[PDB]
């Protein structure tokens, strides 16, 4: 079996660059070869307990374009845990009966790694757990870097806004310190600073790290320019300083931009970006989001048939 | 304090520490007799405590809960009267059930689930980082149930 | 035909003992051999108008595997009966000009037998209707029960929590009332005791039964135990005394249980069943909620499809 | 034996350890010994505390009555009991406990808790001074 | 100066006998000739954290029957304990600088008698503390007993309705006992019976008391029948199948009440009294009502002024 058959898919932490690797030749080879019966006979739960577009559409879109079926629910209002009081854990123990994975977003911290715990032998891919991880956005990301940039490694990469919060900054970190060279500029309020566990991390491999208070003074050296939405939902009542955009890009700031360097942002954006980007060459969070289907369809792939493709 | 036939004495335990080993661990839930000495002279440690339960051993593993708490402690294991068995506690990979994760947000707080942390040392701390949430956390902070 | 091609399968009272032999025997068989491609080109309408988990994910799954398409909606919110005034008839008398069968659940008893006057010749199936009939919930106990204890007849079932309102039990003592020597125990609360159309049926029939004030006074004898949720969201405010379980069921309970006994729960539980039966090799619940895939997939078949399985 | 201090005997099993929590008897560098699950002749089973160069407050003492009535509270020096009794049972108990009425307003406000307590074989009652309802001291220990 | 001068009147349990009379003996007097003078340049609070007609009303007429001025509120909502989380003990010490008596009803048992603790030398009137005591309420009571049937004991005195949230019944049952020979009927539903430290109270005087299920089991035995609203705002949810009256008297149940009988109710009813009865002879709960100018006054100059002469 491929390394990732069967396996659960819930934090970056548990991943090895390997593994990484894999699930990007993977989205490679499916998005210049469709392979539309791959998932045929399975059927797959997509399970929301928060909201979502990109991460359960491209999901569902991924399953339907591999063949599989979906069966699963956008909220949690109509669902036997909404008004019947039931735990995750016997929700998790009845639909592991059901189907050959469960995909899942949920607004506590640890939820899919709970579900492991009460899923048998069904794959639980996060989906984003709170302000954990989230996995699979930084497998697409890591898609996208790799697509503009031409590699994984030797990259400055510069993240900006709620970086507390993030689990999309949580999970990109993680994997790109996997990755040999990487330099991180980190632009957060100090209330939404990224958290000393990912920093520890760094230090610990010897990966360069600094703090700046503006876009401009990085501006000159990015490669990536990873923007991040407030995570207003996540927020202490002490913390609602910080809910408006502390630092918004605009086309001119893109004046002294290398001419490789793309601006990602795993949506959805507020105010941090400004519309007037869009136009830019260095706009690239709509293509960032389409890629989601390949690395998700790689994935799914992987999870649920034991050969490598092709 | 005086001897016994057959248990577990759990030597050399930091003063102000005996009493949070007995509440954490739950030491006191149970039949059997116990004796401890709470702030008596060590000669070597200024002030010990000194905890002794009859009839009962602990593991390997239970041994290294201990570490935490009191790494320094000389755990002996007793039958006819004999010390057959001397060990220290070293710092265990994770420490489960006794502890609650500080945050609010964790998915282990609502549901049936035991609790549980990964342990490492930080910067002279112990670091304590839940399996569920994956925050982490200076032990001082992590409270008991 | 098989007897049960186009049937409407709103009430078990409406069933003999051979029908619901006949979806068992057909449950058993896509079992062993799944016919993934059976009700291909059907188009299914999965309309629940109130909370489920399992009930409308396994029925779902169920079409999937057997390759019929599903529409419909998990609440009535957005639908124009939801928001524009529609009544209940007009929604069934559009819907039945889609779809090939309808799945339903609904709030108020009687819904299903309704719809059944405006669906013309499109199959309604009642995934539940207020307080009153749960066919599918029946059928996937049946299977079971036969499945655990090796037959049908001469069994003593005990039947706890809400009988008053558990649509479950209405439908399950119908069931077990048309197998031989059945016995049952009732253990309710007296504001929530099991109706008195189902205890003349009983009688009527000459089946023992009897009431208990405690599970420990017949868990030696019982070869099933059915826990049952109190119904909170059906109960007049006149009877909240009995809102939280008057029965709980723990592991300890279970010392003079026989070898063979389950515990069978149609779930959701709260906490009339301690997490810690859920070890021990009495407990069937999830295992039974997994049932709910074969005796839907069963009746699915029966329903859609004129020849019977093989 | 000890020199000087207090040797509360013949506490119930399974009550020594919590009278160690409640009156914070561990919280002193004074020497402190504790038996628990002790043989006892007329007990069976017993807990045992000894705290060297220490004595129960007074509201400690009062406390007690209530936790481990049969307990014998022994006052030493010079290696002799120069005091032993049982806890005096007091007719007030005040800050330690908590009304179980939920709508007494002494949950919501800044005052102590105050009971009258009465003896009253079996149960001991306690009536709380703000809501005036009595309860089994059963009941109210449930803090 | 008078027993009363300068008294808290908290529970009818720190009165004795001769207290009583002598607000009963001062309210006769002032009934008979007015004193518009007697509380000239005081200033009363009257300060009610719960809802209330009657007994605020009658309070504050009665201040300006003897020519006290009055301030306070009728709801907490816009005091700085209602916006600005001041607590109750906060609340007392200002308004004990501003007042010369307190007038307080509360929906905790406790309130008033915590009051006493902050308010110095400033009295406090127990208008109603949760389900615990209603002093006054006890005062008009008995002056409506006293003057219809000549004599506060060897009555026959029967209490309907919701016994154990009833602060008026605690507060009444413990005054009539402190008389001599009297006896009581308790007609309640078992949820909502006389609390046992009434009962206790009872049995430790050597008081005769019985509970019935019937109102007409006593109909011809009584001098007093008061009636009682089921107290909703006091019940817990699992109580809820008491909220309807279980008791309702109608002009009809009357045929064998001894003449003089009368009905009495603090008020208000819900539909425990039909409205036929208000024309009968035996309807006395809106003369009732009328007393409590008379009891207040009593009880406010006798708390106020060291002596009275009339
Ligand atoms: N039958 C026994 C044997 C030993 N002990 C206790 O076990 C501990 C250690 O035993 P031992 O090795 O004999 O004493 P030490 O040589 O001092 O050990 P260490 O050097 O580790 O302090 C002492 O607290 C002793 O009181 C006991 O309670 N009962
Ligand atoms: N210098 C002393 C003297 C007495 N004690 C303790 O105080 C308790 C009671 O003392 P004593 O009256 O001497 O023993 P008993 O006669 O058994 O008293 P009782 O009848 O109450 O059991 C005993 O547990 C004893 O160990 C002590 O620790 N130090
Ligand atoms: O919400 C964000 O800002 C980032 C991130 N966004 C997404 O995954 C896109 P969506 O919520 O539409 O699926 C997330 O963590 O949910
Ligand atoms: O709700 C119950 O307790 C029993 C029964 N439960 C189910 O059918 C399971 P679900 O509501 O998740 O589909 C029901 O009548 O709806
Ligand atoms: O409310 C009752 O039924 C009895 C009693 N009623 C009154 O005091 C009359 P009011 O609430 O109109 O001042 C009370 O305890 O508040
Ligand atoms: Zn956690
Ligand atoms: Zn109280």
């Amino acid at each position: 079996a491929n390394p990732l058959y069967q396996k659960h898919i819930i934090s970056i932490n548990d991943l090895s660059r390997d593994d990484l690797n894999l699930v990007l030749a993977t989205a490679a080879k499916l998005k210049a070869n469709p392979q539309p019966e791959l998932l045929k006979h399975k059927v797959i739960a997509s399970c929301f307990f928060e909201a979502s577009t990109r991460t359960r559409l491209s999901f569902e879109t991924s399953m339907h374009r591999l063949g599989a079926s979906v069966v699963g629910f956008s909220d949690s209002a109509n669902t036997s845990l909404g008004k019947k009081g039931e735990t995750l854990a016997d929700t998790i123990s009845v639909i592991s009966t059901y189907v050959d994975a469960i995909v899942m977003r949920h607004p506590q911290e640890g939820a899919a790694r709970l579900a492991t715990e009460f899923s048998g032998n069904v794959p639980v891919l996060n989906a984003g757990d709170g302000s954990n991880q989230h996995p699979t956005q930084t497998l697409l990301d890591l898609f996208t870097i790799q697509e503009t940039q031409g590699r994984l490694d030797n990259l400055h990469v510069a993240m900006v806004g709620d970086l507390k919060y993030g689990r999309t900054v949580h999970s990109l970190t993680q994997a790109l310190a996997k990755f040999d060279g990487n330099r991180f500029y980190f632009i957060a309020p100090d209330a939404l600073a990224m958290p000393q566990y990912i920093l520890d991390m760094l230090d610990e491999k010897g990966i360069a790290w600094s703090l700046h208070s503006s876009i401009e003074e990085v501006m000159a050296e990015v490669d990536i320019l990873y923007m991040t939405r407030v995570q207003k939902e996540r927020l202490d009542p002490s913390e609602y300083a910080n809910v408006k955009a502390q630092f918004v890009l605009r086309a001119s700031d893109l004046h002294n931009a290398k001419a490789n360097m793309k601006v990602l942002h795993p949506l959805p954006r507020v105010d941090e970006i400004a519309t007037d980007v869009d136009k830019t060459p260095h706009a690239w969070y709509f293509q960032q989001a389409g890629n989601g289907i390949f690395a998700r369809q790689a994935l799914l792939a992987l999870v649920l048939n034991r050969d490598l493709v092709l | 304090v005086e001897a016994i036939k057959r248990g577990t004495v759990i030597d050399h335990i930091p003063a102000q520490i005996g009493f949070k080993l007995l509440s954490l661990f739950k030491l006191t839930e149970t039949d059997q007799r116990i004796t401890i000495g709470l702030n008596l002279p060590s000669g070597e440690m200024g002030r010990k405590d000194l905890i002794k339960i009859e009839n009962t051993f602990l593991s390997e593993d239970q041994v290294d809960q201990l570490a935490l708490y009191a790494p320094q402690a000389t755990v002996n294991r007793i039958d006819n009267y004999e010390v057959v068995g001397k060990s220290r506690p070293s710092l265990p990979e994770r420490i489960d059930n006794v502890l609650v994760c500080p945050n609010s947000n964790c998915i282990s707080h609502a549901e049936p689930v035991s609790s549980s942390f990964a342990v490492r040392k930080r910067a002279n701390d112990i670091a304590l980082k839940c399996k569920y949430c994956e925050k982490e956390f200076s032990h001082n902070v992590v409270l008991a149930n």
